[PDB]
């Protein structure tokens, strides 16, 4: 029957996906699709194949953003979900959680991740467990669950650093670690990890990783209120993203948002509006409603003083389960209004900061 | 804003 | 030599101390002191004896407050601290941490507790480990380290509930659990645990435990802004403390502080000053500088508007490593000034609340 | 103020 022959090739396929080896991953994708052709109707093997195709696509889109094959692969994967068991059930929940995170579906992604976490003792490969620990630490950071994100990211970075050639994941883990130290107001303890990632990103010549390193470095200077140095980090990050075929990635909007916020705080009103312009039009073109709403908040704050639109956006982001952006944006409004000596409305946004922090603290 | 976890 | 004969009796002595059995503890204290008389100069056995005398005194003072034998027992214990090993080294660090906590020496108590924590695998008795988990969860609550306090209090309450006659510790664990839920803004999830403790405290007729249950219940009503019901809980807690020989305990000052704060917020200015009066004079009589400073903050806020004395007191409490009281008191001033439409200075105290919460979040 | 942990 040679059902294990397809089984071993799909596992090898997964190994090359984690190594970010597109040539090897494409070779084995073709090998599996030729073996699948002359094979009995094994529903678990076909579901295993469909899951790895979904994982293979997640790697490609990460390296080449969409100018949707993901949706068709998701439909076939969600056609047989009963009678699942063993490591295949782990792969199903874990991969679905990865997809939900890409769709800003945080509550669904957490739920999928926690189901995959229950079957972690079925994962003998330490590298595969490092993939899980990194991905669960990533979403915990975006939830500003710092202690849980640190608990998982240390387990991931140690397993990755034990092996070699997982350098891409090593850069990404350096992002998570430093960004956790940043959330704890330790920018001095975060710049080492980001400069570490920037160095190794320049070695493998990974343009978006270089830009993400510049973006995370600019977030440190922003925390230190080194707005000039922060804007320069943001500028070069937008430059490397655009100069290497990443100007259509949703993640460049994060850099545009901070650069708009930074130049506004530098009292460079004129330059700031043209930055908020480019960011909000690009958010509309990429159909990213969440990033567009964040640019609306910046425009309503520094340009319009439309506090009702500010409140509705903060309420929108809370229903989006993005309480950290609720805190960051309400903190932006509180400082600006307190600087403008409008202490009446500045109190109300300081209260919203306190509200978001308590909600973040509630956790589960 | 959240940093890039890539 | 019968050195184990004294060793087994001191362990039995410890068992009766944890059970809060004063008659049994006094009997075995006398038995050990008679065996110690006819024994060779065993420095470890004498240090073991001196530690249990210190622990025996901690139990007595908890049941009968001082109208100082503790200081003499502490001097003899801190006369031989080198060449320590095994479970005796655990007892030394743990008991010193218990004493430092009673002296408001939180950083020293944490350090002692963490040294005792390193040797926890030497503790075979589950009940003895429950004593540690409760005591370490207690100080973590007072540090508003909610996740760590919850991590330890669950291990303690389960071991205690497994055995019987440790009901006093069961009430105290119900305090810690509910107070953690209160810090997470879950008063509905805290009243069950406090009513649980109040019931079992009334069974054993433990007056101060009944009052502490009323105090913790009043803190829930205060969180719900049920100031009338909160003041009634506080009133009865002061009544049971005074009517049963606890009017000279430092812990009655906590109840006086909240009742003063509550009646002030009820706009009952007149009744509130006479409450702050009784509390600040009693703090001076008990030589509790920390509780006296808290009554100074309430008087400077609602009566004097002395914001410079407020800032210095908050700075004093931060050096005292009491960031939770920094947050609670700065929150009291922010609401009062925002209600008085003094939004300029109300911002500054909301900022101090944000500062204290970030410091609490930093942890280690 | 901190609650009574007794």
């Amino acid at each position: 029957i040679s059902s294990s022959k397809v089984g071993v090739k799909i596992n090898e396929w997964y190994k090359y996906i984690r190594l970010f080896s597109v040539p090897d991953s494409e070779i084995l994708k073709a090998e599996v699709e030729e073996e699948i052709r002359h094979m009995k109707e094994d529903h678990d093997l076909l579901l295993y194949y469909s899951l790895m195709c979904f994982r293979h696509q997640l790697m490609l889109d990460y390296l080449e953003p969409k100018t949707p094959k993901i949706s068709d692969l998701l439909e076939k994967i969600e056609s047989s979900q009963t009678d699942l068991k063993g490591i295949l059930e782990y792969y199903f929940n874990f991969f679905r959680g990865m997809y939900e995170f890409e769709q800003y579906e945080y509550l669904n992604a957490i739920s999928f991740y926690k189901q995959a976490e229950r079957k972690l003792s079925l994962v003998a490969d330490e590298i595969e467990r490092a993939e899980f620990h990194y991905k669960v630490a990533e979403i915990y950071y975006h939830m500003k669950q710092t202690h849980m994100s640190m608990h998982h990211i240390v387990q991931a970075i140690d397993s990755y650093k034990a092996h070699e050639n997982y350098t891409v994941r090593v850069i990404q883990c350096s992002f998570v670690i430093g960004l956790n130290y940043l959330d704890m107001d330790y920018p001095e303890k975060a710049i080492p990890h980001f400069k570490n990632a920037l160095d190794k990103a320049r070695e493998i010549d990974m343009s978006r990783l270089i830009g993400s390193s510049l973006y995370n470095l600019g977030l440190c200077s922003f925390a230190e209120e080194a707005y000039e140095k922060a804007s320069e980090y943001f500028k070069e990050g937008i430059r490397v993203y655009q100069d290497n075929g990443y100007e259509h990635s949703n993640r460049i909007l994060d850099i545009l948002l901070m650069l708009t916020k930074t130049t506004f705080k530098m009292r460079n009103h004129s330059e700031g509006i043209s930055w908020c312009a480019h960011g909000l039009s690009l958010s509309k073109n990429l159909n990213d409603e969440i990033m567009a709403k964040m640019f609306e908040f910046i425009h309503a704050l520094y340009v319009d003083n439309d506090n009702e639109k500010l409140n509705s956006i903060l309420n929108y982001l809370e229903l989006k389960s993005m309480l950290s952006d609720v805190e960051d944006l309400a903190s932006d409004a509180a400082k600006y209004y307190n600087e403008k000596e409008d202490h009446k409305v500045a109190v109300a946004y300081y209260e919203k900061v306190l509200y978001a922090r308590k909600q973040i603290q509630r956790g589960d | 804003s959240r940093g890039h976890t890539s």
